[PDB]
């Protein structure tokens, strides 16, 4: 009735959600020249704006994972920005698929974390200039709080989506149903409307960043 | 731009199935109406 | 090519098979950024019409529900 | 299985063979979370 | 090998001058046009094209992206434009910048 | 509307100018001047000086300490003890200043002299970071 | 603003009553090329130019329709 | 029925936190206004954390929402 | 309140020790001229 | 009926959230008043960022509100 | 009647929405008093802020209040 | 009777709202301890300001208790 | 019963309120604090406001404590 | 029993007043942060006001609680 | 059935908790605006400590959606 | 049963209260965020105030969970 617009897409009995989730690459080209068009000038660019932006403040172990880091924060926005294209299906907003960017790559810093540097990353859990009385309990909650951010993160980026998407589409309907009564009325509405798909184009490009930086703020800890 | 003439056929063609279509939808608007209040009344 | 030819024979003469289709794709993506994207003092249509043609093809699958919110009855 | 390999397996080894060990182990965990959530459904 | 110096005249950012100059010789300058209000007149007369909220939400989104081309259009390009020429720039000021070198040699 | 006047003991670098933003490195806290600011009156750490003119030029110098000033009628006196414009210094020499001082502080242990030596760490490393 | 009225006064216009033979005879050569079979030589390109002006008829037979009914979306009943 | 009731019930219970959100943008846009003013040099920078700042806060904003919708509908 | 106030010194002390910190990080084209014009004769009596 | 009633106390419930908007319009203003009393040159740019800090603290509010007459009309 | 009685409850509710604008006048005229401490020179401008802020503030108070009534009479 | 239950318990929900002018004369004596510390030459001012900021916070709590008094008795 | 049901959840409601007079002495109290900190030689005179602060945060949540008691016993 | 059950929510409802002296807490220690890395030869004198400012802050949270068991065991 | 009823209440209620997380990162990224406009070299390390902020902030919302979920789903 | 039933309300309710401690944390590691900024040089002792700051925020905002488990468990 009102989740259309998240149910899986399927044409002709097919899953159509593959092709969704594999085109934004597509949106990249890349090449082997030195001076190039317009389009892979200014991406280049921004790729290079972002990954100076993003690694800068990582050591020597940790710019190995640039290449990954980099792909993402361009992935998830061009997936969000890909969403704000009408009747179209925005695979963010599924709970699954930020589950599976979530978990691998948190899980895989955590156990880095916890192979080498063993010593300290079980103190991580315990803040410096603690004194004795509060011990043990500073360690519980350090304990919940890092066995669940990927839960956070996965969620953050997923209802967030969600909830742009939908109440874009409620003002939608708001509109329509203003149609037929006071045109001023009507244009108020459809302006609300436009500042709040401006919004929502922020929002995407907002939540990319954010995700890729908790991530890697992740890894520096842990590195 | 220099316009371009349309060949007659095609113009013939236009303007027939307008009026073609004229008739067609007044026709079914009138055909449909009867049904389509006869229907409003036995939904209640 | 097609726009050239009037046969039905060169149906069968393609290469209907997974290389095939594969390397059709392969030219046909060439073809539109060699003629669209890949020339400098470009424009952006050469990806507005992608964008265009990505909203036709999501609004199919989405009429599927969308049919179902139609105004009239016929 | 030619420029499959060539351009696909080629770069990509020393990512996938040192760099994102970890990586395919939070894979497995994740895939064993999973399952575990489809099978109680 | 070098680059084709234009694209491919699309017009309205839809529609490329190949379909326009294709049409041109049987119905001339405005079949095009007719050809165009006529299906849009079908797909939301027979019902092809529901009109709903995603209607509205499409006509912001299509407002907002050709303001912000018709806006942020040219300084993108030209944006783009001089760091190619910077970087042409670059290079060239590097050939015979090693030949001075070696010429002291 | 900003009356400047940047001096050194023995340089007048400006005089009565009109400029638009001035950022100074106070002891408590960078913070920048434009035109109208409120009055007041504080001493400077090593640290950067970006004066911006009006066309939009901007001239970085480095002072090591001093005192501005921003008075009621927008008239700003920064004066510096040693004014130096960036070109003159180098990296090198103000990390090995840096390594000296923080090997005589972990050698030291007097209250007064090891103030003195993290004083002179922390003008060398606003140095280093200043410079690049 | 204007310049469509004067693109219309050559290509939007109710066909003369002098011109229906030249219709007639382009209709008699296109059913005789079906009766024939002829339609095989032409090229593609051709058919589908041909194709889609006959789309563009077909769109006029449907605005027509739709401006018979005094509805644009749908039947009002 | 009771159920239904004690969903509208919960559903505006969980609405209630999103006033969190709220006093949240509103404390990080003070804060920007007011470190903008102090060193204006910086404001593209400052304004980088502000985003993320906001980021965060909407964040847990959702969340509440999150419930809302996760017993109006999916309960 | 400073540390160094703390341990009892003097803005005075402080200017001269980061004057001396920025002549010394100074290069050795401008370092000798720049000590000169900074350099202490007085003596106390 | 039960459902009518649920629907008016959810509408109250979920105005409720409009507290946060008003802390927050509050707090942006107020940091506003304060910036501008610090470094009255910049005023206009100033200005700016409050309405956009105003134009989120609204936003969230205007979510309450939606949930509001979204249950009080729409459902 | 439930009906009556939801609506006496659901009124109360919206009510509460006024806390939001209690705390936002409240920060807003603390902010006022610190920066006129701090500049008494811009006082009239800073006041004319003031002013303005608070007009905001009860502004989202306002809507509470409609509700509010527009449920206890209107409806 | 459920009319005089749900008298009380609108007359406690729009209670509620005066903890938004606790927080708001909290923030003002807050405000005005700061400012007077900084200028205390401009006490007797200050103070002034002080006491009108009090006198709207409490303002808006006034409004709620109405409410609560116009729901527990007038109604 | 209904009626004493309905007390206790009023009672509870309108025990809520009390958080604004928390917040309240603990911003007046860490205002007290900076203020000292900033020019400690007026630190008696800024007691004396700290305490009224107190006693008119403290003010307000009585009156929630009042409705409350005044609805437990008196109602 | 309705009456337990009241007493169930009418506890966790003055539970949720001690959100105030967490705030209120966090307020008075973050300010002795601040006002200890501005004066800190006054640390030793600072700190004891904090623990004041706590020990009103908990005083109010206190009596949130003490309706709390006041309700749950004495009646 | 009145169980699922009151779960889905005490979930909404349960929720409620988490407007203190977003008034808290708020605070956090807030404070961090200023300080880094104040001492802008030191922003990496000030980062740091925001995150952790942050980190706890977070920490004490989720105890929330614990208790949310482990009534919704685990009771 | 409604016992059962009134036990998972009250457990919510007094899980709500865990929002006052989100709040404090946020205030406190801001307030440190800004004492450190201002005056680096007390890193080590600050921090140490902070941890205090934070170990009594959590202790209040335990007691909320408290309640909870003592009434889900217990009671």
């Amino acid at each position: 009735n009102l989740f259309a617009s998240f149910i899986a897409p399927t044409i002709l009995g097919l899953p159509a959600a593959v092709l969704i989730i594999l085109f934004p690459p597509l949106l990249i080209p890349t090449s082997k020249y030195l001076i190039n068009n317009r389009l892979i000038t200014t991406q280049q660019w921004l790729i290079k704006l972002t990954s100076k932006q993003m690694m800068t403040m990582h050591n020597t172990k940790g710019r190995t994972w640039s290449l990954m880091l980099v792909s993402l924060i361009i992935f998830i926005a061009t997936t969000n920005l890909l969403g704000l294209l009408p009747h179209s299906f925005t695979p963010t907003t599924q709970l699954s698929m930020n589950l599976a960017m979530a978990i691998p790559l948190w899980a895989g810093t955590v156990i880095m974390g916890f192979r080498s540097k063993i010593k300290n990353a079980l103190a991580h859990f315990l803040p410096q200039g603690t004194p004795t009385p509060l011990i043990p309990m500073l360690v519980i909650i350090e304990t919940i709080s890092l066995l669940i951010q990927p839960m956070a993160l996965a969620v953050r980026l997923t209802a967030n989506i969600t909830a742009g998407h939908l109440l874009m589409h409620l003002i939608g309907s708001a509109t329509l149903a203003m149609s037929t009564i006071n045109l001023p009325s009507t244009l108020i509405i459809f302006t609300i409307l436009i500042l709040l798909t401006i919004l929502e184009i922020a929002v995407a490009l907002i939540q990319a960043y954010v995700f890729t930086l908790l991530v890697s703020l992740y890894l520096h800890d842990n590195t | 731009v220099p316009p371009v003439q349309v060949s007659p056929l095609i113009k013939l063609g236009r303007y027939s199935a307008l009026f073609l279509g004229v008739a067609y939808g007044a026709t079914r608007y009138n055909y449909l109406k009867p049904r389509a209040e006869e229907e409003r009344r036995i939904a209640a | 090519e097609v726009k050239l030819g009037e046969l039905p024979s060169w149906i069968l003469m393609r290469d209907f098979s997974p290389s095939g289709i594969f390397g059709a794709f392969q030219r046909g993506y060439y073809r539109y950024y060699n003629k669209y994207i890949n020339v400098k003092k470009g424009s952006i249509s050469g990806i507005t019409m992608v964008l265009a043609c990505y909203v036709l093809f999501s609004y199919s699958f989405s009429y599927k529900h969308l049919k179902h919110e139609r105004l009239r009855k016929y | 299985l030619q420029s499959i390999i060539k351009n696909i397996w080629i770069p990509m080894k020393p990512y996938y063979t040192k760099v994102y060990q970890e990586i395919w182990i939070g894979m497995g965990l994740m895939g064993f979370i999973v399952y575990k959530i489809r099978a109680a459904d | 090998p070098p680059l084709p110096e234009y694209g491919g005249k699309v017009r309205y950012g839809l529609i490329p001058e190949e379909f326009f100059q294709f049409l041109y010789p049987k119905t001339g300058v405005t079949g095009p046009y007719v050809l165009g209000t006529g299906l849009i007149l079908y797909a939301l007369s027979k019902e092809i094209y529901v009109i709903s909220a995603e209607t509205f939400t499409a006509l912001s989104v299509l407002g907002v992206m050709v303001y912000g081309i018709k806006k942020y259009g040219p300084f993108v390009a030209d944006f783009a434009d001089k760091l190619n020429e910077q970087k042409l720039a670059q290079l060239e000021e590097a050939k015979q910048a090693s030949i001075q070198h070696i010429q002291n040699a | 509307q900003m009356s400047f006047t940047f001096a050194s003991p023995t340089q007048v670098f400006f005089n009565g100018a009109n400029v638009r933003q001035v950022d100074v490195p106070t002891l408590t806290g960078a913070f920048g001047i434009l035109a109208a600011h409120v009055p007041t009156l504080q001493v400077l750490r090593p640290g950067l000086v970006v004066v911006h003119a009006e066309d939009g030029t901007t001239s970085k110098y480095f002072v090591s300490s001093g005192s501005i000033a921003v008075n009621a009628d927008s008239s700003v006196q920064l004066l510096a003890e040693e004014a130096v414009t960036l070109d003159m210094l180098d990296l090198g020499a103000a990390k090995a200043n840096l390594e000296k001082a923080q090997a005589e502080l972990v050698g030291t242990a007097d209250e007064a002299t090891r103030a003195e030596i993290q004083i002179r760490i922390e003008a060398n490393e606003a140095l280093v970071k200043a410079l690049e | 603003l204007a310049t469509f009225w004067y693109y219309a006064k050559v290509e939007l216009v109710p066909p003369t009553p002098a011109e229906i033979p030249r219709a007639i005879q382009s209709l008699k050569k296109i059913v005789n090329s079906a009766q024939t079979g002829s339609f095989k030589q032409l090229t593609v390109k051709e058919a589908v130019l041909n194709g889609l002006v006959a789309t563009e008829v077909l769109m006029w037979f449907y605005v027509g329709e739709i401006i018979g009914k005094r509805g644009i979306i749908g039947y009002d009943v | 029925d009771i159920d239904t009731a004690a969903k509208f019930i919960g559903a505006g219970a969980a609405t209630v936190g999103v006033a969190g959100s709220g006093a949240g943008i509103g404390t990080v846009f003070g804060s920007l206004i007011i470190g903008y003013a102090r060193n204006p040099s910086l404001k593209q920078q400052l304004f980088s954390y502000a985003i993320l700042g906001f980021a965060l806060s909407e964040a847990m904003g959702l969340f509440c929402l999150m419930v809302a919708f996760l017993i109006l509908f999916a309960m | 309140v400073a540390y160094w106030r703390q341990a009892g010194l003097s803005y005075i002390r402080y200017s001269q020790i980061c004057a001396k910190a920025v002549r010394d990080a100074l290069k050795t084209e401008f370092k000798a001229n720049a000590e000169k014009t900074s350099g202490s004769n007085v003596k106390i009596v």
